[PDB]
């Protein structure tokens, strides 16, 4: 059992596929879903996650390893998302105007990031790589750069006045900044109702599951404007009510969680 | 009005003795003003 070490593998190609693992990982782990307070609001009934337990029951999974863990809005969702579970899917609505927030928010929880603290009234700080961004929660972020010079004096802004700084975010409750890498910025922020971090992306978390409820595919995961990609579990429906969706959750569960997988770190 | 005369009855402020023994008669409240001040906040400084 040596942690902390990464040794070579090895196998073979004679080997016989083993038995399906389903219908143990269902009973070994838990699902939780997460979806918005608009579906309880349409359907209006006290019994349905005894209702959607009951009807799991069937395809496996037991009454009490399912959770259903409800959120007002995505930018509540946003504003630190706390995903503490084995199978965790994720029911988004769409909206034109919230398409950066909710494809931040996948950039965020979609992924692993490493994130490390961040004082601003005495460093300035640099990236060194693309995928070392800075992430910025809380109830209302207001974001300003100002870059430097290699002799540490401003780009187009002076250190001392801070409405010549450059703005990239204007009261979100969530951001997720990528800079020129190689020049130190000076920043400023509401420190009192935001926390910033600089976080590294590391590969991605297979432990969760996005599903676009309305309009077409848009989440660019990849800050980079050269993949957009879709990855596996990003997924799309098209709606007109809530408990057709859950109905198809439930009976397509097995296939969201083939395309997901128990995590790694 | 003036005792001994005809004049009675009349309104206004005779400029006899209008301060009436008082040292000062003031007046307090607050006001805003516009203006055209000049500033640079803080351009025109030596680049360094
Ligand atoms: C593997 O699957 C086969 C086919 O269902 C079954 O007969 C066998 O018992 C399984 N292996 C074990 C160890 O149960
Ligand atoms: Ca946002
Ligand atoms: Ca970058
Ligand atoms: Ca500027």
């Amino acid at each position: 059992q040596n942690y902390g070490i990464n040794l070579p593998i090895t196998g073979s190609m004679d080997t016989a596929y083993a038995n399906s693992t389903q219908e143990e990982t269902f009973l070994t782990s838990t699902l939780c879903l997460y979806y918005p307070t608009e579906a309880a609001t349409e359907i209006n009934d006290n019994s349905w996650k005894d209702t959607l337990s009951q009807l799991f029951l069937t395809k496996g999974w037991p009454t009490g390893s399912v959770y259903f863990k409800e959120y007002t809005d995505i930018a509540s969702f946003s504003v630190d998302p706390q995903l503490y579970c084995d199978y965790n899917v994720v029911l988004m609505k769409y909206d034109a105007t919230l398409q950066l927030d909710m494809s931040e928010l996948a950039d965020l929880i979609l992924n692993e990031w490493l994130c490390n603290p961040m004082d601003i009234t005495l460093y300035y700080y640099q990236q060194t790589d693309e995928a070392n961004k800075w992430i910025s929660m809380g109830s209302s972020c207001t974001i300003k750069v100002c870059p430097l010079n290699t002799q540490t004096l401003g780009i187009g802004c002076l250190t001392t006045d801070t409405a010549t700084f450059e703005e990239v975010a204007t009261a979100e409750k969530l951001v997720i900044t990528d800079v020129v890498d190689g020049v130190n910025h000076k920043l400023d922020v509401t420190t009192a109702t935001c926390t910033i971090r600089n976080c590294k992306k590391l590969g991605p978390r297979e432990n969760v599951a996005v599903i676009q409820v309305g309009g077409s595919d848009v989440l660019d995961i990849t800050a980079d404007p050269t993949t957009a990609p879709q990855t596996e579990r990003m997924m799309r429906i098209n709606w007109k009510k809530w408990w057709q969706v859950f109905y198809t959750v439930v009976d397509y569960v097995n296939q969201i969680i083939q395309a997901m997988s128990k995590r790694s770190r | 009005s003036i005792t001994r005369t005809r004049v009675s009855r009349l309104y206004g402020l005779p400029a006899a003795n209008p301060n009436n023994g008082k040292e000062y008669y003031e007046v307090a409240g607050r006001f805003s003003l516009i203006s055209l001040v000049p500033s640079n906040d803080d351009y025109q400084t030596p680049i360094t």
